[PDB]
RNA sequence: GUGAACAGCCUCUAGUUGAUAGAAUAAUGUAGAUAAGGGAAGUCGGCAAAAUAGAUCCGUAACUUCGGGAUAAGGAUUGGC
RNA sequence: GCGUUGGAUUGUUCACCCACUAAUAGGGAACGUGAGCUGGGUUUAGACCGUCGUGAGACAGGUUAGUUUUACCCUACUGAUGAAUGUUACCGCAAUAGUAAUUGAACUUAGUACGAGAGGAACAGUUCAUUCGGAUAAUUGGUUUUUGCGGCUGUCUGAUCA
């Protein structure tokens, strides 16, 4: 026959398999090409995502028909103390594809990063970089060996950088190593700049500003295995069919006698590494900053984080990535911004955003109050008080 | 933005949160909360509530009558925007709370 | 969400409410307007025999007197005595708007009660004549 | 006498309010339309771009004459700011809250003398008459409901729709003091006021609207300097035919 | 209408890139580059108050 | 959108699909309205064509004039009763459905509307905001 | 005891505590539910489920072998002290 | 490469009408598809009618009622672990395989170009929606064994309490 209705295919055969992704880290597998006139910029950077909150706006628009009024939106909050550089690598062209040749360490690196090559911490010696820090002697002039090695060779040069778990309200003491391209030009000045940089950090305005798109990856919400029903979006069988309602009626023909690649069966859903991209950075705060939630409308001091904090997580005084929408991911897990990837051609990548009205009431419930001040104010006195 | 009250509950209705109902007589009534706004579909008595704020005013629980009170009224004139009437309402917007 | 709050109080299936039954009895001309229906083939009692506390149309001359006699009617006199709760007295408890409620609060004690309370004191005299 | 045209529409009255010491305009899009008001109006009034609780018909929320300007309920406290921003301080404005909202649909009115929906509240019937300082009458053309959507008003003279009839045109002439006629805008629209705005030394229709029906408006607002209004007696042999 | 890769707007899309959206990435990066050159001079006072 | 709506319509949720009896709100007539088809919607296999506020749907009279009745003609959605969105920040919903009748050019054919007209409608169709008594 | 009742639900005298168990809460099941707006557009077909229900009072059609139809339809009400 | 529908009568495909839409293009895969379903139809026993037959009975003429069994095995397919490369730990490279976006309107250009006449375009600049996809839970909605709090009926603990 001939199908008797056309109908568009279930679930999109570009992200196959659906499978568990190797690490709660995602790789990132493309960078920005290189612009060999700029200053050394770093691509990327990484950060803990934290819950959701409403914004209104002035809608600076023109064209729309919401052009000059207000309009409500939700964004997420992206946790994102500064990171400290540990290393540099360098990556030789081959016809087999880039060969990385060398890594230089630090000469002293922070506990955490030592808790990175451990599962066992508490029993083992601590031995992790004892004998390579005795290779900065007299001159160390291994090092310098090592360093005009990626000065002769080596076309790309990538940063060793870990983050600050430790100033997270998260509880897990343990960093997580990322590598980041530089897009600076003539890579001498690439690998100048980070050797200057050694055991020293680096903000996060100092690789974003606001107004700006980017792009965030991460590992999507595992839900275990998963019937194919919500799993691809199959309908439902109609009511009391035999063995089953929430299932794939017709799996296949007589030829070919094999079960196809593509008939949505039952497995594994979430839990994946996605890449979702022109996300617009709405407002880098600041952590030594008090009144991060006060617009220029406003005028009431206060922070971002809601009454009782996030839900399932802790306080943002940190810097953070104000970013409209919904990153992937959950809350308290990892994410990594990278940018753009291609200049942004349309008028929405340009516009600059004043935001009127930040909420910050309490996630965990009906939130009707800004601030405690607030709920004591218009609840009055209570017995605990006198 | 105008920081409208529940019609049940006298709390602060923030932009983004609650329900608003129209009737055919096309007064607005826009709600706290979904606690709220099942306690009206249901037709109680906001007066028998004894959680809400008009109970309390009208039992004799907290003060209904002040000079306070009268301050927040509302202004269908739109005073045309010097700074300096701007500069001193933020001075007395901080100090109406200090004595309310 | 249970099932008997969804069964009476759906959106569709919503009475008419406190506030506007108010305001008939506010005046001499919606009594006697509601009273005094052109009969109608779509409503019940074909546009007669209509309660004004109620709004609910009875079938019979009859389906009156059961009706008046009631704690179910009883019930909506009882609620209808007081100040009818508009949205000034919720704006008002939050302390906004007091003189614009004050005065509301002024003139139903003295202008708009007792004018109300002759009119359903007219009622029961005329109810009680025609049946 | 002007054809104008919102972004594709002929109707005017409701994108657009116009008085003899002030104009409004929405925001849709891009300065056509804002222009051609420029055209005729020049730096002599204010022309404000403004919406009406987020709106883009501003003409029928509103309603006014060159003493004042009445916003409906739900006009946004910053839209009624932006109002007396840009308008000096002859005209009043104020917010008045209703039963109904559409102002422009119910207060038909010139500077003198105004006429209201039936069903509005004498509560407000006071404010009309104490802001726009004008007297009000309770009145409808022909039984219909709506006042302002199917009668145009000036100084000069009134413009009503077709179905009026002859004994209805003279009691209303009465009331409003100027002379009245029977006529259509826009290719036989019955809707009259939407289509057209006039004061008394301008009148901005639509594109539609021929040159016979500009022969009628022209005549009975007298629009040129030297125009007594007795020429549609000259202009009769338009009026026979269309 | 045209679809996403057809010869027509991305011959229309690349003459935007070397006008003003190119501008504004240019004027972004030069900022940004800045403060990471503010970004090592608070970090080195912060140790010449070791030194003291 | 199509012939004679001026502007885009925006996404607001999808309350009255096919089948639905709506009342009139206009006095050309009729008492309620009975939609059979959405114009401007979409195709998807056993979707249902959904209407929502403020679009033009064919729609037979089933109680009304005789005139009215048993012929089919373009209607106008003007209250929904489905909670949408509106994009400040409140979501509000009316007491019930309401359509009025019209040509295919978009005009209105009764003289009054009672009850309030939806602030989506009455920017979308300029001759419903000729002729709404109340919006919103 | 509740109630029209040897109904259903709970208890006193009497009897039993037997039916392989322990830990976790994925899919699909079998058994039992609730759902915004629309109300049979689903389907061979309103299959199934929802709705109505006890009781007092008012009220009841075509037809008919005059006995019925009939709880026809339809409408008001129910606690406590 | 990408889409191709919603309904009415029939067990029916087919058939034709109503209606939307950019369009409602044609066909294959045992005239795809039963340890996937349905049992509506077809295909036993019961039974009534019409014709034929002396009669038992015939009619695939018409109409009612009629048992739907099994997967734990190998393989395919969607998922999940793992011995062996001195051990163990982190950061990476990309062979190959898969691939995804899609149509309709609107402002402006313009009532301009074009016309023996009325009527009546597009490219560049810009804003939204329809079908599909991937996520996310701020908000609104739905869900409740948090049996969290409160209430109610019958009963039981002498009553209150619980």
């Amino acid at each position: 026959s001939h199908r008797k209705y056309e109908a568009p295919r279930h679930g999109h055969l570009g992200f196959l398999p659906r499978k568990r992704a190797a690490s709660i880290r995602a790789r990132v597998k493309a960078f920005p090409k290189d612009d060999r006139s700029k200053p050394v910029a770093l691509t990327s950077f990484l950060g803990y995502k934290a819950g959701m909150t409403t914004i209104v706006r002035d809608l600076d628009r023109p064209g729309s028909k919401f052009h000059k009024r207000e309009v409500v939106e939700a964004v997420t909050v992206v946790d994102t103390p500064p990171v400290v550089v540990v290393g540099v690598v360098g990556y030789v062209e081959t016809p087999r594809g880039l060969r990385s040749l060398t890594t230089v360490w630090a000469e002293h690196l922070s506990d955490e990063v030592k808790r990175r090559f451990y599962k066992n911490w508490y029993k083992s010696k601590k031995k992790a970089f004892t004998k390579y820090s005795a290779k900065y002697a007299q001159d160390g002039a291994g090092i310098e060996r090592e360093l005009a090695r990626i000065k002769k060779y080596a076309s790309v040069v990538r940063v060793l950088v870990h983050t600050q778990i430790r100033k997270t309200p998260l509880a897990q003491k343990k960093a997580h190593l990322a590598e980041i391209q530089l897009n600076g030009g003539s890579i001498s000045e690439k690998v100048d700049w980070a050797r200057e940089h050694f055991e020293k950090t680096v903000a996060v305005d100092s690789v974003f500003e606001q107004n700006e798109m980017i792009d965030a990856i991460a590992v999507t919400k595992g839900h275990g295995f998963e019937g194919v029903t919500h799993r691809w979006g199959t309908k439902k069988l109609p009511r009391k069919t035999h063995r089953g309602l929430r299932k794939v009626a017709c799996i296949g023909a007589w030829h070919p006698a094999h079960v196809m690649w593509s008939v949505a069966r039952a497995g594994q859903r979430g839990y994946h590494s996605r890449t979702s991209i022109n996300h617009k950075i709405y407002r880098v705060g600041k952590g030594d900053d008090e009144a991060n939630g006060a617009t220029s409308f406003d005028r009431t001091k206060k922070t971002i984080t809601p009454m009782g904090g996030f839900v399932h997580y802790g306080e943002i005084k940190n810097d953070f990535i104000m970013v409209k929408g919904c990153i992937p991911g959950n809350r308290k897990r990892i994410v990594t911004l990278r940018k753009s990837l291609y200049t942004n051609t349309s008028r929405k990548a340009l516009e600059e955003v004043s935001l009127k009205w930040i909420d910050t009431a309490s996630k965990f419930g009906k939130g009707r109050f800004q601030t405690p001040a607030e709920k004591h104010a218009f609840m009055g006195t209570l017995k605990k008080d006198l | 933005m105008r920081i409208y009250q529940c019609h049940f509950c006298s709390s602060p209705c923030y932009p983004g949160h609650g329900i608003m109902f129209v009737r055919n007589d096309a007064k607005e009534f826009r709600f706290c909360r979904s606690k709220c706004h099942k306690a009206f579909k249901q037709r109680r008595n906001p007066r028998k509530l004894k959680w809400t704020k008009a109970f309390r005013k009208a039992a004799g629980k907290e003060l209904a009558v002040d000079s306070t009170l009268t301050f927040a009224q509302r202004r269908n004139v739109p005073v045309r925007y010097n700074r300096e009437l701007v500069a001193t309402t933020l001075k007395a917007m901080a100090r109406i709370e200090e004595i309310r | 969400m249970g099932r008997y709050s969804v069964k009476r109080y759906k959106t569709k299936r919503r009475t008419r409410d406190l506030d506007l039954i108010y305001n008939d009895l506010s005046t001499k001309e919606s009594v006697q307007k509601l009273l005094n229906q052109p009969l109608d083939e779509t409503k019940p009692g074909l546009g007669q025999h209509y309660c004004i506390h109620c709004a609910k149309y009875m079938e019979t001359a009859i389906a009156l007197k059961t009706h008046l006699k009631g704690k179910v009617h009883k019930r909506r006199v009882k609620e209808l005595r007081g100040v009818p709760y508009t949205q000034e007295v919720s704006d008002a408890a939050a302390g906004y708007n007091l003189n614009k409620f004050l005065n509301r609060v002024q003139e139903i004690t003295q202008s708009v009660g007792p004018e109300k309370e002759s009119n359903e004191a007219l009622l029961k005299e005329h109810l009680d004549s025609t049946l | 006498a002007t054809r104008t045209q919102f972004e594709n529409s002929n109707e005017i009255g409701v994108f657009s309010k116009l008085t003899n010491t002030y104009c409004l305009v929405a925001v849709g899009g891009s300065e056509n339309f804002y222009s051609a008001f420029e055209a005729e109006l020049g730096d002599a009034i204010p022309i404000v771009h403004t919406t009406i609780a987020g709106t883009r018909i501003i003409g029928r929320m509103t309603a006014g004459n060159r003493r004042g300007l009445l916003v409906p309920t739900q006009t946004t406290d910053q839209e009624l700011q932006h109002l007396r921003n840009s308008l000096p301080d002859s005209v009043k404005i104020q917010r008045v809250e209703e039963r109904l909202s559409a102002l422009g649909n119910v207060i038909c009115c010139n500077d003198y003398v105004a006429l209201v929906h039936p069903d509005i509240d004498r509560e407000t019937e006071e404010l009309i008459s104490d802001v726009l300082g004008v007297e009000v009458f309770r009145q409808t053309i022909s039984g219909n409901i709506l006042v302002g959507s199917y009668c145009s008003l000036s100084n000069q003279g009134g413009l009503v729709h077709p179905q009026t009839s002859v004994q209805d045109q003279e009691e209303l002439s009465s009331l409003l003091q100027v002379p009245l006629v029977a006529g259509t805008v826009n290719r036989g629209s019955s809707v009259v006021g939407a289509g057209m705005v006039v004061n008394d030394y301008l009148a901005v229709t639509g594109l539609d609207t021929t040159a016979p029906e500009l022969s009628v408006i022209e005549s009975i607002f007298r629009l040129q300097d030297a125009q007594p209004e007795s020429i549609s007696g000259n202009l009769r042999d338009t009026l026979i035919e269309t | 209408a045209k679809s996403l890769r057809a010869s027509s707007h991305l011959n229309a899309k690349s003459v935007k890139r070397r006008g003003v959206f190119q501008k504004a990435v240019d004027a972004r990066e030069q900022r940004i580059s800045d403060k990471l050159k503010e970004d090592l001079l608070k970090q080195k006072l912060e140790d010449l108050k070791k030194k003291e | 959108s199509g012939n004679g709506a001026q502007g885009t319509k925006f996404r607001i949720s999808l309350g009255l699909p096919v089948g639905a009896i709506m009342n009139c709100a206009d006095n050309s007539g009729a008492r309620n309205l009975y939609i059979i088809a959405v114009k401007g919607s979409g195709s998807r296999l056993n979707r249902l064509p959904a209407a929502s506020l403020g679009d033009m749907v064919m729609a037979t009279v089933k109680k009304g004039k005789p005139e009215l009745r048993k012929k089919v003609m373009p209607a106008i959605v003007v209250r929904q009763a489905k909670s949408w969105r509106r994009r400040d920040g409140v979501f509000l919903y009316f007491e019930d459905n309401a359509g009025v009748i019209a040509n295919p050019k978009g005009e209105m054919k009764g003289s009054a509307i009672t009850g309030p007209v939806g602030k989506e409608c009455a920017d979308l169709w300029p001759r419903v905001a000729s002729n709404s008594g109340v919006v919103v």
